[PDB]
RNA sequence: ACAGAG
DNA sequence: TCCAGCTCCACTTAA
DNA sequence: TTAAGTGGAGCTGGATGCTCTGT
C-alpha cells in the first residue's frame, strides 16, 4: 500500500534499519519503524461455481436429522453454503431436489 | 459422463492463482517482509484441480523476476510466502508493488496459451457424448493432455497442424475448412476446386500463402511476378541478378 | 501425480516401440500391448523407477538388413540436455559402436547442443525428439494418411512411367514430424496412400528436399 | 507525490494502477520543479 | 526442482490451516522497548484517504445544512468557525461610493445586523437578506487543515501574526432563481 | 501586495522518526561543509521545513 | 479533381 | 487503414 | 570473465474493385 510523509508527502519506501525495518522517505529524514504486524489484504474473485457443481457432484454438507426440501417433504436433496465471491461475503445457501418424475431447482 | 470431462476441461484451461487464493497478503514485520497466499482448498476440491502449495511453488520461478526456489516455502497446505529479492536492473526493493499485482497472474494448472474452453453435447436420441470446443493456439498440447483422444482432435488454423502433424494433414485441413466455409453460406462447390487449391499450396513441403510472398517462391517469371505486385524491385532484382526470363 | 508421469514413460516407450516396429526394427509382439499394469513389473512408480539408463533400447537391430545395424533409444533425465550430455551418449556410442540413436528429451534443448547435433559426424546421426511429440502416434491420427517409404527400384518405375527428373515431383521437407517418424533423408521418396471418399484410393508421390 | 495521487483519485485500485508511475518518477532523480523542466527540454524537438 | 509432485485425497482441517497460518507471522520483536525502536503516536504515516488516515491503530453519511445549525446550539454551546461563499452581488447599493449599478459585496456595507437567517422544517435553509430571501446549501467537505490566521501590517516592514482557529465545514449559498423569478416571468 | 506568505517550521532531532545519518547527508549536500557565512540551516543537520 | 450509372 | 522483413539489444550456455 | 547463437521489440515498406458518362 502506499503511504506518504507527514513532512513533505513524497512517497515512502520499506527499508531496513539497525533494529528495525522502517518506511523512509528519500528526500527527508523522517522514518518509521515498523514495530508490529501491519497487513493489506487484496480479496481478487474467486471462479463461477454454477457449472461446477451441477451434474453429480461429490457434495458432503448433509447431516443427521436435515431437514427435508419444502416441495417434496423428503430429504432426497443435497444442499450447501459457499462462497460466491472472495471469502469476505457472507456464504449463501442454495440447494436442489432431485425425486422420481420430479425436477427442481431452488434458492 | 460430464465427471470425466470436467477434470480434463480444467487440466487444459488457463487457470490463475489470482483466480484460486482467497486472499493475497503482504506482510511486514520488524525483521523481515513478504508476501503470503492461502489457497483456497475449498474451490481446489470442488474445481477437481491438481494443485496444492508444492505444485505453486513449481509454478512459482517459471519467468518471475528470477525469484529464487529458495525465496519460496511451503509452511502449511494452502499457505505459500514469496520472500522478495533486489532485482537490482532498474528496480528498487519495494518491488512488492510488483509482484503484489504481478503474482496472481502466473499459471498454476492448464495450458498458457488457451483463452477458455466450453463442453459441448450433442441432441440425438441415439446417446449423449460429450466433445471438448478449445479456443487456443497450441494443437500439441492438447494432444498430449491425459483423457483427451489425440488420435481424434483437429483445429481451424492450417499453421499448427503443418507444425503438429504434418503437411498433408494440412493440405486436408484446407479442403475441409474451404469446404466447411463455402457450406455454412449456401454455396456448393465440387471438391476437384478445393482440392486442386490446396494442392497447389502445398506442393513445396510448405504451405504457402496466395499473397506476394507466396507467390514469388511458386512462380520465378519476373514479368508474372512484377505485373502484379511490387512491380519496380524485381525489375532492379532481375537486373542485378542478370536473371534470364523464359516466356513460357 | 506418479500416475500421470508412469502413464507418461508407458506411453513414449509404446510409441518408440510402434515407431521401431515401422522403421524395419526387430520388435517383438509382447512389447506392442504392453499393458500399463504389465509396465508396473519392470520398473515401479516413481522412486524406484529409474529413467534415465533403466528404460533404454539397444534391443533395436534391423532384422532385414543385418544384425549389427542397431540404433540407441535414450531418456535424458534432465529437462534441458546440454553438450556434456550428448558427449556422453557419443562415447558410449563410441564405445559399443552402433550408428544411430534417438533422444527423448523432457522440455527441450540448449541452442548449442542442437548445433552439435548437426557437425557431430556425417556417420553419427541423431535424431532430437521432445515426448510432447511422442504422447500420440502421429501415424495413428485420422488426419495423416498410411506412408510407406519406397526403395530404388521403385523410384526407378516411378520416373520411368511418367518420364520425369527427380526434381519435378512435389516436396516434403527434412523438419517434417512424418518425415522425423520415418527418419527419411534428403534423396528417398514417399508413397502416399490417400484415402478417398468413396471405397478407393488415391496414390500420391513426394520427394524429400 | 500525494498531491498527484489526490488528483488522480482515492480508491484502492485507482492507486494500485498509478503506483507504477511514481516508482518511475522515482527512479529519475526528479523531485523538483526545476529538475523537471530541465528533463523536459532535454526532449524538446528544437525549432 | 522435483516436478513430478504428489497429492492426497485427505481433507485439510480448517483450525490447522488457521494456526498454521497463525504460527507463520504472529511472531513479534516488539520486546524492544527503547528510545529508537519506540515510535511517536501523533505522526503516523498517512494514508491516503485523508478522512480514512488510521492504517494503524492502537487496537460516512454526507450531512445537510439544518444538521449543522442544529449541532451547534443543542449538543454544544462551542463556538464553530464557519467558511461561507456568498453569491457575486448582495442586493445592496453603495452608500455615495463615487458608484453605473455595480456589484454590491460586503467591501461596502457596514457593520449591523444585516439580514436574518430562517431555518424551515423539513431541511430548508434561508437566509432573509432584507426584501429577497436567498437558499443555503453545504459545500463539498473539506477533510484537511485549514487555519483562519490574521495578519497584521501595524507598521511600515513589522507587525504580528496570529491564528484564530480552524475551520471544518463550509456553505455555499446561491439566490432562489425560481422564486425571483416567478415573482414577474420573461 | 502579490500576497504571497512564506513560513517555516522547526522539526524536532531527538524524536526517532529523525534518522540523523540521512540528515547528516542531506545538510552536508545542502549546505557548504564549513562555510556558515550564509546557509539555510544553523547546525550540521536539516532542523528546518520551509512552506 | 468531383458527381453519377450498373 | 492492416501485415510480413530487417535490424538492434539483452539472455542464457560454455570455455 | 566473455564469445556467441537466439529470443523479443521497434522500424520500415507495401497494398487496398471494375468500367463508362459528363464538366
Ligand atoms: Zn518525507
Ligand atoms: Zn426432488
Amino acid at each position: 500500500m502506499l503511504l506518504f510523509c507527514p513532512g513533505c508527502g513524497n512517497g515512502l519506501i520499506v527499508e531496513e534499519g539497525q533494529r528495525c525495518h522502517r518506511f523512509s522517505c528519500n528526500t527527508c529524514p523522517y522514518v518509521h519503524n515498523i514495530t508490529r504486524k501491519v497487513t493489506n489484504r487484496k480479496y481478487p474473485k474467486l471462479k463461477e461455481v454454477d457449472d461446477v457443481l451441477g451434474g453429480a457432484a461429490a457434495w458432503e454438507n448433509v447431516d443427521s436429522t436435515a431437514e427435508s426440501c419444502p416441495k417434496c417433504e423428503h430429504p432426497r436433496a443435497y444442499f450447501m453454503q459457499l462462497q460466491t465471491r472472495s471469502a469476505d461475503e457472507p456464504m449463501t445457501t442454495f440447494y436442489k431436489c432431485c425425486n422420481a418424475q420430479c425436477g427442481h431447482r431452488w434458492r | 459422463d460430464a465427471d470425466y470431462a470436467r477434470l480434463v476441461k480444467g487440466r487444459i484451461e488457463k487457470t490463475l492463482l489470482g483466480e484460486i487464493s482467497e486472499y493475497i497478503e503482504e506482510v511486514f514485520l520488524p525483521d523481515d517482509c513478504f508476501i503470503l497466499v492461502k489457497l483456497s482448498l475449498e474451490r481446489i476440491r470442488l474445481l477437481r484441480l491438481e494443485v496444492n502449495a508444492e505444485t505453486v511453488r513449481y509454478s512459482i520461478c517459471t519467468s518471475k523476476l528470477r525469484v529464487k526456489p529458495g525465496d519460496v516455502a511451503v509452511h502449511g497446505e494452502a499457505v505459500v510466502c514469496v520472500t522478495p529479492r533486489e532485482n537490482s536492473k532498474s528496480s528498487m526493493y519495494y518491488v512488492l508493488q510488483f509482484l503484489k499485482e504481478d503474482l496472481p497472474k502466473v499459471v498454476v494448472q492448464g495450458i498458457p496459451e488457451v483463452s477458455r474452453a466450453v463442453i459441448h453435447i450433442d441432441e440425438q436420441s441415439g446417446k449423449e457424448k460429450y466433445k471438448l470446443l478449445v479456443e487456443g493456439d497450441n494443437l500439441r498440447a492438447v494432444m498430449a493432455t491425459h483423457g483427451v483422444k489425440g488420435t481424434r482432435t483437429t483445429s481451424n488454423n492450417t499453421y499448427e497442424v503443418e507444425k503438429t502433424l504434418g503437411i498433408e494433414a494440412a493440405r486436408t485441413t484446407i479442403i475441409n475448412e474451404i469446404q466447411y466455409t463455402m457450406v455454412n453460406h449456401g454455396m456448393s462447390i465440387d471438391r476437384r476446386h478445393v482440392m486442386l487449391l490446396s494442392d497447389l499450396m502445398t506442393y513445396k513441403g510448405e504451405v504457402l500463402g496466395i499473397t506476394r510472398f507466396g507467390l514469388a517462391k511458386m512462380k520465378e517469371s519476373v514479368l508474372m511476378l512484377a505485373s502484379f505486385e511490387k512491380t519496380a524491385d524485381h525489375l532492379f532484382d532481375a537486373a542485378y541478378f542478370g536473371q534470364k526470363d523464359s516466356v513460357c | 501425480d506418479d500416475e500421470e508421469e508412469t502413464y507418461r514413460l508407458w506411453k513414449i516407450r509404446k510409441t518408440i516401440m510402434q515407431l521401431c516396429h515401422d522403421r524395419g526394427y526387430l520388435v517383438t509382439q509382447d512389447e506392442l500391448d504392453q499393458t500399463l499394469e504389465e509396465f508396473k513389473a519392470q520398473s515401479g512408480d516413481k522412486p524406484s523407477e529409474g529413467r534415465p539408463r533403466r528404460t533404454d533400447l539397444t534391443v533395436l537391430v534391423a532384422h532385414n538388413d543385418d544384425p549389427t545395424d542397431q540404433m540407441f533409444v535414450f531418456f535424458p533425465e534432465e529437462p534441458k540436455v546440454g553438450i556434456k550430455t550428448i558427449k556422453v551418449y557419443c562415447q558410449r556410442m563410441q564405445e559399443e559402436n552402433i550408428t544411430r540413436a534417438l533422444i527423448v528429451v523432457q522440455q527441450g534443448m540448449t541452442p548449442s547442443a542442437k548445433q552439435s547435433l548437426v557437425d557431430m559426424a556425417p556417420k553419427y546421426i541423431l535424431e532430437q525428439f521432445l515426448q510432447q511429440e511422442l504422447l500420440i502416434n502421429i501415424t495413428e491420427h485420422e488426419l495423416v494418411p498410411e506412408h510407406v517409404v519406397m526403395t530404388k527400384e521403385e523410384v526407378t518405375e516411378l520416373l520411368a512411367r511418367y518420364k520425369l527428373r527427380e526434381n519435378q515431383l512435389p516436396r516434403i521437407q527434412a523438419g517434417d514430424p512424418v518425415a522425423r517418424y520415418f527418419g527419411i533423408k534428403r534423396g528417398q521418396v514417399v508413397k502416399i496412400i490417400r484415402p478417398s471418399e468413396t471405397a478407393g484410393r488415391y496414390i500420391t508421390y513426394r520427394l524429400v528436399q | 507525490d500525494q498531491e498527484i495521487v489526490q488528483m488522480i483519485g482515492t480508491e484502492e485500485h485507482v492507486m494500485a494502477a498509478f503506483g507504477p508511475s511514481l516508482e518511475e518518477c522515482q527512479k529519475a532523480q526528479i523531485f523538483t520543479q526545476m529538475q523537471a523542466l530541465k528533463y523536459i527540454g532535454n526532449k524538446v524537438r528544437r525549432q | 526442482r522435483p516436478e513430478v509432485i504428489q497429492s492426497h485425497s485427505i481433507f485439510e482441517q480448517g483450525p490447522a490451516e488457521m494456526m498454521k497460518k497463525k504460527g507463520n507471522w504472529d511472531k513479534t520483536v516488539d520486546v524492544s522497548d527503547m528510545g529508537p525502536s519506540h515510535i511517536i503516536n501523533i505522526k503516523k504515516e498517512k494514508r491516503e484517504t485523508d478522512e480514512e488516515t488510521k492504517q494503524i491503530l492502537r487496537m460516512l453519511p454526507k450531512d445537510v445544512s439544518v444538521a449543522e445549525l442544529l449541532r451547534e446550539l443543542s449538543l454544544t454551546k462551542e463556538e464553530e468557525l464557519l467558511f461561507l461563499q456568498l453569491p457575486d452581488t448582495l442586493p445592496g447599493q453603495p452608500p455615495t461610493q463615487d458608484i453605473a449599478e455595480n456589484a454590491c459585496t460586503l467591501a461596502d456595507l457596514t457593520e449591523g445586523q444585516v439580514g436574518k437567517l430562517l431555518i424551515r422544517k423539513s431541511g430548508r435553509v434561508q437566509l432573509l437578506l432584507g426584501k429577497v430571501t436567498l437558499d443555503v446549501t453545504m459545500g463539498t467537505a473539506c477533510s484537511f487543515l485549514q487555519e483562519l490566521v490574521s495578519v497584521g501590517l501595524g507598521d511600515s516592514r513589522t507587525g504580528e501574526m496570529t491564528v484564530l482557529g480552524h475551520v471544518k465545514h463550509k456553505l455555499v449559498c446561491s439566490p432562489d432563481f425560481e422564486s425571483l423569478l416567478d415573482h414577474k416571468h420573461r | 501586495k502579490q500576497q504571497k506568505v512564506e513560513l517555516e517550521m522547526a522539526i524536532d532531532t531527538l524524536n526517532p522518526n529523525y534518522c540523523r545519518s540521512k540528515g547528516e547527508q542531506i545538510a552536508l549536500n545542502v549546505d557548504g561543509a564549513c562555510a556558515d557565512e550564509t546557509s539555510t540551516y544553523s547546525s550540521k543537520l536539516m532542523d528546518k521545513q520551509t512552506f
